[PDB]
């Protein structure tokens, strides 16, 4: 029952080799609902789910505005952190930046979050109280004197707090056969040998949503944690997810060892056996 | 929606 | 500079059935920097027609892509995602097994 709203930046630049490159996507939950990409043609922020698109031309037109200036800002990003680290003209660097709202099962604020990074690290974060910054290092901590002095952390909680949970609550509404589903996952085993004395046990699930999911192996009913293979979380393409966990196990033993699943969309966590 | 122009680093 | 490698994984939408049309996916999580080559294969030919998401990142900032075409299954036809990235010395080949 629990929900999430956030948006995703990257900026990476190409020296040499034109503007640095600009994506923006806004997920709720799982669940992609828009874009922007620098290089494309249309040069504007597009729908890219069902529901979103009865959005009218004043959001369309004020969402690409805003995020073709976020793209700006990262752009001046790219220049000043390449001073703050003494780097030089022609690498090529990467910023990221991801924020967004958490709210419950009853649809009321539980948490915000605004975080930036800087080749793949964290740089500056606001912290949980939205009023103070994490900064992880010494360029960051610049970044943290400028953004104190310009009251950064005021905008963004109203931000967070305000406007963020009440566009999440819209499209909650507006996209409810998408966004309030949950699908429980298809489960089974496969056993394939792998030689005549072992064989892959592979606990599977599938057409699951959303994609928040515990799968593991037990042999005996003591957790095989550091045997056991787990695999990313996948998309399936059409909405939902799969996931797998592994275990190469002598022939013979296979009625030790059973695979639990937990998923929201299941009544109860489920065990599979081989017996 | 998101949030305003982004203050720069 | 942080690299991170990609973890390859290729496999169908749907439970693969020869003769059903079904979709073929890459999916390339866990890496850093973005910048990544991603082919889908079949009988070791680059196929054409493949679509991809748009560039998006995880909690601990490593990007993830997923590729896929509409495909059918036969018999003899052979799948396979191919990854060229900074962290992979050569692109890595990741073949497509219907009987995991």
């Amino acid at each position: 029952g629990s929900h999430s709203m956030r948006y995703f930046f990257t900026s990476v630049s190409r020296p040499g080799r034109g503007e640095p490159r600009f994506i923006a996507v806004g997920y709720v939950d799982d669940t992609q609902f828009v874009r922007f990409d620098s290089d494309a043609a249309s040069q504007r922020m597009e729908p890219r789910a069902p529901w979103i698109e009865q959005e009218g031309p004043e959001y369309w037109d004020g969402e690409t505005r805003k995020v073709k200036a976020h793209s700006q800002t990262h752009r001046v990003d790219l220049g000043t952190l390449r001073g703050y680290y003494n780097q030089s003209e022609a690498g090529s660097h990467t910023v990221q930046r991801m924020y967004g709202c958490d709210v419950g099962s009853d649809w009321r604020f539980l948490r915000g979050y605004h975080q930036y990074a800087y080749d793949g690290k964290d740089y500056i974060a606001l912290k949980e109280d939205l009023r103070s910054w994490t900064a992880a290092d010494m360029a960051a901590q610049t970044t943290k004197h400028k953004w104190e002095a310009a009251h950064v952390a005021e905008q963004l909680r109203a931000y967070l707090e305000g406007t963020c949970v009440e566009w999440l609550r819209r499209y909650l509404e507006n996209g409810k056969e998408t966004l309030q589903r949950t699908d429980a996952p298809k489960t089974h085993m496969t056993h394939h040998a792998v030689s005549d004395h072992e064989a892959t046990l592979r606990c599977w699930a599938l057409s699951f949503y959303p994609a928040e999911i515990t799968l593991t192996w037990q042999r005996d009913g003591e957790d095989q944690t550091q045997d056991t293979e787990l695999v990313e979380t996948r998309p399936a393409g059409d909405g939902t997810f799969q996931k797998w966990a592994a275990v190469v196990v002598p022939s013979g033993q296979e009625q030790r060892y059973t695979c639990h699943v937990q998923h929201e969309g299941l009544p109860k966590p489920l065990t599979l056996r081989w017996e | 929606i998101t949030d305003q122009v982004p203050f720069s680093v | 500079m942080i690299q991170r490698t990609p973890k390859i994984q290729v496999y169908s939408r749907h439970p693969a059935e020869n003769g059903k049309s079904n979709f073929l996916n890459c999916y390339v999580s866990g890496f850093h920097p973005s910048d990544i080559e991603v082919d889908l294969l079949k009988n070791g030919e680059r196929i054409e027609k493949v679509e991809h998401s748009d560039l998006s990142f995880s909690k601990d900032w490593s990007f993830y892509l997923l590729y896929y075409t509409e495909f059918t299954p036969t018999e003899k036809d052979e799948y396979a995602c191919r990854v060229n990235h900074v962290t992979l010395s050569q692109p890595k080949i990741v073949k497509w097994d219907r009987d995991m």
